[PDB]
């Protein structure tokens, strides 16, 4: 039986009230 | 105990950004009832301009009638608040709108087929064929020629689509654009969100130098939790970076040696706007309504 | 079987008296059970 | 001029007869005024029992009730948290502005 | 100015007394009425 | 104003039921909070309705 | 109605100044109570609800054929998964705030993205009002219809109510 | 309250009683009539003697 | 929206009279006359 | 048609099937008690009608006839009776109910 | 009110009007969910307005609300708080609730109003806070005995009952009680308050304060926690997610 | 003081003692007739 | 039907961002998470306003009665 496939490439999408991709 | 000459000195404004949309800043040693009533003025109290009287001439396209005139009242309008007055809805019609409350908008598009040769796209197909927010067009009428000639009304997002046609179909409407405040409907609300969060507080109890020190780094947002060594092993740079995921709880190695909790007076506004004025500006009148919120009590005869 | 009970009421010749709860509707009566179980009289002062 | 004379209105059936324990009914108000104006009534020293109340969500209507220890009334105790609730929504109008400046 | 519109051929029409219910390009019996240049109001919620 | 839905079938898009749109997404918070809900009754917000939320004819 | 069955009437419609508000800001635009779901047991509305919300933040959207998921491959630990990556609570939960008090909520609340619905049968024409109004001829008893203005029928079970709480003038 | 009902005000401006007009209740009821049909704490008919 | 019927007593006028809730009719200053029957019957071609 | 799932990880295509044979026969029940017992209370209230106490606590008819002597042969009410034969909860509120 | 079908005497009972402006649909509270076998998905129910004062002093004294407490059938009450109420007793009532002294008054009015007639003592009485030295803190039970200090008539003594809950002991810990309810002179001193209680069940404490103090008494009771247990659950709320 | 009141309709009252809690009483099979089928014998 | 004017939820106009979503799409080549996050969109609420979107109104169009053929 097979696995329900991991999504790949998903990161973060949630930052706290003022903040932007400040975090590499 | 508590003075409101000791609310002074305590109390602190960090604003971290400014723009002409969002503001976030911040506000230390304030009352969860204050920060909070702050917070609903911003949405239900602020002022702002919106078309509510829409006046069809003739609307042969496929939206209805009641649906455009309702698409057309949550368009954000670039009127500045205070240039206008409140209307009075006790006295008729043909005394109710005079110039110094009401602002006129227009809407008059004909769609024709375009000669054009090769599927092919509908703007390089029709002529007017999709009806944008920028095509209500501003009708000084009366003293509004020289009062709004240094601003005109103009929507702050001018490519909202509005409707669609197809040739032989017309849209030919008429609005009347009054100030009103967002509890009454919410088209007249000035901002996208005006809300708070609480700052988060991150309690180490135990030191957790070591291999513990680096996967408990990716509990948390890539910036709040430092390490270095054992030498200078495991803080917080910035809490205020932290979003409250709860990640760290869910591992048997870290449920112990941290206590996840809140400083309850440092709030963290996050205000935004639609585009009619800026984000500082719909603080200073929220923080104004209040106090004028209280002046209109104290003021007034305690009846019975 | 309303017309067989009637038939049966008029040829037994049967006077209604009027006190069962069904009977009362008819003639459009103060029930008799609780608060028509009994009469108000008001005691007037003067002879 | 004309004083408005239907937002503020003291129920006199919940009044006290010394003036120190009295019940408000404030028109158009909700939880905004009312949560706000229960914590500077409450730092009063003088202040026994203050809370609001909303009754019922479909009309805008506000009971507070202040009782006092005596020596106070609850129309005196009343208006010194609405000089408060000014005088403290002057000082988050006064810090707001010096960091505006100090951008 | 009367309009009417054929729901055939979209020719717009006139309809006077003592004619047929049908269009004058095509031969179609039903036909639809348009709308004018009248006035109607909307609050706008 | 009708949307497809973030989850579903396989079967929803080999039926064609993007052209009829059934209902819409909503961000739907399980609390009790205000207290005019039990076994059936719902919340709706007042804003979100306002700016069109389930509107039809 | 969601599509699993949960379905349910709006009793109200609630302001945002008193509607709880969360980290990121975002009012809900359905409360359902927690108090529908252990007899009626729509757990696919608690899976749906936490794969909605990883397929509106990263923009993909989500199978819910059923019979992909097995015992070994939970859902609530596939979607929960794709919450953590975010940056959210894996377990669908989200800190909110009180919107009437303003202090925030004891513990944190499910929220997520459901797929609603809405019944075409509406109560826009249900109900009657009447004081008083047209008869019938052969009774001179109020008539019959929703539109007319009709009376309210006291019926038999009605009527044997009345005589059960001894009341004979409710009756009368 | 737990004993009682939530009235509509599309009902409440429809199902009237006759209250027969007194020197205890005439305080009352001058303004029902002031109001009249429109205002809810109102009257909708008097009937003469 | 004022209809035909007999004429108003009270020594009033002689005028036409006013539905109020559909089925008994009132005159134009108040005043109220006795009792319209409205007949009818009811439903459930067939 | 045992299940060794639950409503958290799901159950299997053979036991769903299974459990909606189950969950059918509880609705064509419902579809058989829509009015069982509608001719049974009629038929009762009817007879039992006039039925009532009297001032001299015997429960007779409508027309005069007796019925019965007492309620229930003490003529107490069923809406009174429920703390009546409870002794320890009256002592422990002597002073309140005396 | 009324519904349709009428299948025995508390179908069919005797409310008081409030007239709530702003609203098109009829509109009841939760403790007459169960005497009119009503769901509130869509049902309607009939109303009647008697016409003169016989027929009022009927539906105030004799088919009204507050007198149909217990059904006749075989005693058992009928009337009590129904999900959120009885889902916040039992974390209002908790051993770790606790409260200061700006939470404590405004869950006292925000359900018992003097205005509205809800008091006895024309004042709201409070009570000394059960922790004073290092920061004054009430108890989430010690509300419950201010409530019932304040409906209750200030002549007659406290409320002394002995009962159970339906929560067993080992749920809450090592060697606790909080199965146990004690009521010593009105004052509960000792386990949580759940369905078995305030709910539609016999031998609780709305049926105990229904026999000592009468049915007036446990009608106001059961709409003072109904609304003491509402606004605790709009200040500290109730979820169920997927990790319960 | 908890005696029966003369007056009180208990012949409406006994026979919804068993009209209405029979509704509850018609649920089917789990020898002896049941029920409905039996109290309306 | 057309792109809602406003997000349901948080209230940020969104009606402007149809056209741009759909050129995001088309010529960028981008898959939809990075579109909604190019166009600002950064609240789940308010990213399925734009991302869940049918707009059947291109399929309302096509039946103009104004129109020949
Ligand atoms: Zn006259």
């Amino acid at each position: 039986r097979k696995d329900v496939p991991k999504v790949e490439g998903l990161k973060l999408e949630h930052f706290a009230t003022g903040y932007d991709a400040e975090d590499f | 105990e508590w003075n409101v000459e000791k609310f002074k000195k305590d109390f602190e404004v960090n604003i971290s950004s400014l723009d002409a949309r969002e503001a976030n800043f911040d506000l230390i040693n304030i009352d969860t009832s204050i920060a909070n009533a702050f917070r609903r003025i911003m949405i239900s109290e602020v002022p702002s301009v919106a078309a509510e009287y829409v006046y069809f001439f003739n609307n042969t396209s496929v939206i209805q009638d009641e649906v455009l005139a309702h698409r057309i009242g949550l368009v954000p309008l670039k009127v500045d608040p205070d240039m206008l007055t409140w209307v009075d809805s006790n006295l008729p019609d043909d005394e109710k709108f005079t110039d110094e409350n009401t602002i006129v908008l227009s809407l008059n598009v004909k769609c024709t087929r375009n000669p054009d040769a090769p599927s092919t796209d509908p703007k390089e197909l029709y002529n007017n064929a999709h009806v944008y927010a920028r095509d209500l067009k501003f009708e000084p009428q009366g003293r509004q020629s020289t009062t709004f000639a240094d601003c005109p009304v103009v929507p702050a997002d001018p490519d909202i689509l509005l409707a669609k046609l197809r040739p032989g179909q017309e849209i030919s409407l008429k609005a009347h654009c009054i100030l009103g405040i967002g509890g009454d409907h919410a088209k007249f609300s000035p901002v996208s969100t005006a809300s708070y969060r609480l700052l988060p507080q991150i309690n180490i109890l135990q030191p957790i130098k070591g291999e513990s020190a680096r996967r408990f780094q990716k509990c948390f947002p890539p910036g709040v939790i430092g390490i270095d060594e054992g030498s200078d092993e495991a803080y917080v740079k910035d809490a205020r970076k932290d979003t409250v995921s709860r990640e760290v709880l869910r591992y048997e190695e870290f449920a112990d040696k941290v206590k996840l909790g809140r400083v309850r007076n440092h709030f963290i506004f996050n205000v935004e706007s639609a585009g009619a004025m800026t984000p500082e500006e719909i603080f200073f009148k929220s923080v104004r309504i209040l106090k004028n919120k209280a002046e209109y009590l104290k003021n007034c005869p305690i009846t019975q | 079987t309303t017309c067989q009970f009637l038939t049966k009421a008029v040829l037994d010749n049967e006077r209604e008296q009027l006190d069962s709860p069904s009977a009362r509707i008819v003639v459009g009566k103060l029930n008799n059970v609780g608060t028509g179980s009994f009469d108000v009289l008001a005691k007037v002062p003067n002879a | 001029e004309e004083p408005d004379r239907e937002k503020i209105k003291l129920l006199t059936q919940a009044t006290s007869e010394d003036g120190t324990s009295a019940s408000f009914q404030i028109v158009e108000e909700d939880h905004t005024l009312g949560n706000a104006l229960r914590y500077v009534i409450m730092k009063n020293p003088d202040v026994e029992f203050c809370g609001y109340s909303i009754p019922h969500p479909s009309e805008n209507l506000l009971n507070i009730r202040i009782q006092t220890y005596g020596e106070t009334t609850a129309v005196d105790a009343l208006q010194k948290g609405l000089k408060d609730l000014m005088d403290l929504c002057d000082v988050v109008e006064s810090k707001f502005t010096e960091k505006i400046k100090s951008m | 100015t009367l309009k009417y519109i054929c729901a055939e051929c979209s020719s717009k029409l006139s309809l006077s007394r003592t004619d047929a219910v049908r269009c004058k390009d095509c031969g179609h019996r039903i036909l639809l009425k348009a709308r004018t240049k009248r006035l109607v109001q909307f609050e706008a919620r | 104003t009708g949307q497809t839905p973030i989850v579903k079938a396989n079967l929803y898009d080999d039926y064609g039921m993007d052209n009829f749109p059934n209902g819409f997404n909503a961000v739907v918070a399980v609390i009790s909070y205000t207290g005019y809900d039990m076994d059936d009754a719902m919340i709706i917000n007042k804003s979100a309705d306002e700016r069109g939320f389930g509107y039809g004819t | 109605s969601s599509r699993h069955g949960q379905k349910g009437v709006c009793s109200r419609k609630w302001p945002t100044i008193d509607m709880p508000f969360s980290e990121t800001g975002i009012q809900p635009d359905i409360i359902i109570n927690p108090h529908a779901f252990p007899s009626r047991m729509t757990i696919g509305m608690f899976v749906e609800s936490l794969a909605g919300k990883a397929g509106a933040l990263h923009g993909i959207a989500q199978d819910s054929t059923p019979w992909i998921f097995n015992e070994d491959d939970t859902p609530a630990d596939y979607f929960g998964e794709q919450l953590a990556k975010a940056g959210y609570n894996y377990h669908g939960n989200e800190p909110m705030y009180s919107g009437a008090t303003g202090e925030e909520l004891r513990a944190d609340i499910y929220v997520g993205v459901v797929y609603y619905q809405r019944l075409r049968h509406m109560v826009n024409d249900k109900f009657q009002v009447r004081s008083t109004g047209p008869v019938n001829s052969l009774t001179m008893q109020p008539v019959k219809g929703r539109k007319r203005h009709g009376g309210i029928r006291v019926g038999e079970m009605e009527r044997d109510a009345l005589i059960g709480h001894g009341t004979s003038f409710l009756l009368q | 309250e737990t004993n009682e009902i939530g009235v509509p005000p599309v009902f409440a401006v429809k199902l009237t009683y006759p209250e027969p007009v007194t020197a205890y209740n005439i305080a009352e009821l001058r303004q029902a009539v002031i109001n009249g049909p429109d205002k809810w704490p109102g009257a909708t008919q008097i009937q003469n003697e | 929206t004022f209809i035909r019927g007999p004429i108003c007593g009270t020594d009033n006028c002689p005028s036409r009279l006013w539905r109020i809730i559909d089925g008994r009719r009132t005159c134009q200053y108040g005043h109220v006359m006795e009792g319209d029957v409205e007949f009818n019957d009811d439903e459930d071609l067939g | 048609g045992y299940v060794k799932g639950r409503f958290y990880s799901g159950i299997k295509p053979q036991e769903y099937y299974f459990h909606c044979m189950a969950g059918r026969e509880g609705l064509i029940d419902t579809a058989v008690k829509t009015s069982r017992s509608g001719y049974l209370q009629r038929c009762l209230t009817k007879q039992l009608e006039g039925v009532h106490v009297s001032y001299d606590n015997s429960i007779r008819d409508a027309d005069g006839t007796l019925v019965q002597f007492m309620y229930g042969g003490d003529a107490i009410d069923i809406t009174k009776e429920s703390h009546m034969t409870q002794f320890e909860f009256c002592l422990d509120n002597y002073y309140a109910l005396l | 009110m009324n519904r349709q079908p009428t299948l025995h005497k508390a179908s069919m009972m005797g409310h008081k009007v409030r007239v709530l402006p702003n609203e098109k649909t009829l509109r009841l509270h939760y403790a007459n969910t169960g005497a009119y076998n009503a769901d509130f998905d869509g049902d309607e129910m009939n109303m009647h307005f008697p016409q003169n004062e016989n027929a009022r002093a009927e539906a105030l004294n004799l088919a009204n609300t507050d007198s149909q407490y217990l059904t006749p059938t075989s005693g058992s009450p009928v009337r009590g708080l129904i999900q959120d109420h009885i889902s916040a007793g039992v974390w209002l009532t908790s051993k770790d609730s606790f409260f200061t002294r700006e939470q404590y008054q405004q869950y006292i009015y925000g359900c018992i109003r003097p205005e509205d007639g809800h008091t006895t003592r024309s004042k709201i009485v409070t009570l000394p806070p059960t922790i004073f030295k290092p920061y004054p803190l009430w108890t989430g039970k010690q509300i419950i005995t201010t409530v019932l200090l304040n409906v209750t008539p200030p002549d007659m003594p406290g409320i002394n009952l002995i009962s159970k809950n339906k929560i067993k002991n080992e749920y809450w810990g090592k060697g606790s009680l909080e199965n146990e309810v004690l009521f010593k002179d009105g004052a509960l001193l000792c386990g949580i308050l759940d369905k078995s209680q305030y709910g539609a069940s016999k031998y609780g404490i709305v049926h105990s304060l229904h026999e000592v103090y009468g049915p007036e008494v446990a009608a106001k009771v059961l709409s003072v926690l109904g609304r003491l247990f509402t606004n605790y659950i709009t200040a500290t709320a109730f979820t169920c997610g997927m990790d319960d | 003081r908890s005696l029966i009141n003369p007056g009180e309709a208990v012949g409406i009252i006994a026979s919804q003692s068993v009209g209405e809690p029979s509704t509850q009483m018609t649920l089917n099979t789990f020898n002896v007739t049941l029920g409905i089928p039996r109290l309306r014998e | 039907m057309i792109v809602p004017v406003r997000c349901f939820s948080c209230g940020k106009v969104v009606g402007d961002k149809w056209e741009s979503y759909l050129n995001l799409l088309q010529e960028d080549e981008l898959d939809e998470g990075t579109a909604l996050s190019r166009l600002g969109l950064k609240r789940y609420c308010c990213r399925r306003m734009i991302l869940t979107h049918v707009d059947l109104i291109e399929k309302f169009l096509r039946y103009n009665p104004l129109e020949k053929r």
